[PDB]
């Protein structure tokens, strides 16, 4: 599985990203990878809000929340899609743990 | 509030 994790606070700001299982996946460009699909998932859907902010708003009321997939788009082109999973923790502060799911199918 | 460019490269440093 080609992911990365993310933590969030209760406002929703990102305070960490973990890209260890995409530095391990052996291909370049994670970087931008990274950036194109965290910057999609932040994007408004037409009229609907983004699913960053969908998730945020359920995660915080109901403890857990999953988004579709969404596509993005890397510099030379290619086309892939995610998706997000995320939950409320209770450990220290409680914070939102994400994880995104790379398809490159 | 969606992170900016600045956000993501020190996220992606630290």
């Amino acid at each position: 599985v080609e992911s990365f994790m993310t933590k969030q606070d209760t406002t929703g700001k990102i305070i960490s990203i973990d890209t260890s299982s995409l530095r391990a996946a052996g291909r370049t460009g994670w970087e931008d990878l990274v950036r194109k699909c965290i910057y999609a998932f932040f994007q408004p859907q037409g009229r609907e809000p983004s699913y960053a902010r969908q998730l945020f708003q359920e995660v915080m009321t109901r403890g857990t929340a999953s988004s579709p997939s969404y596509r993005f788009i890397l510099n030379d082109g290619t086309m892939l899609s995610a998706h997000t999973r995320c939950k409320l923790c209770y450990p220290m502060q409680p914070f939102i743990m994400g994880i995104h799911i790379i398809d490159r199918e | 509030l969606p992170p900016t460019e600045q956000d993501l490269t020190k996220l992606l440093l630290e």
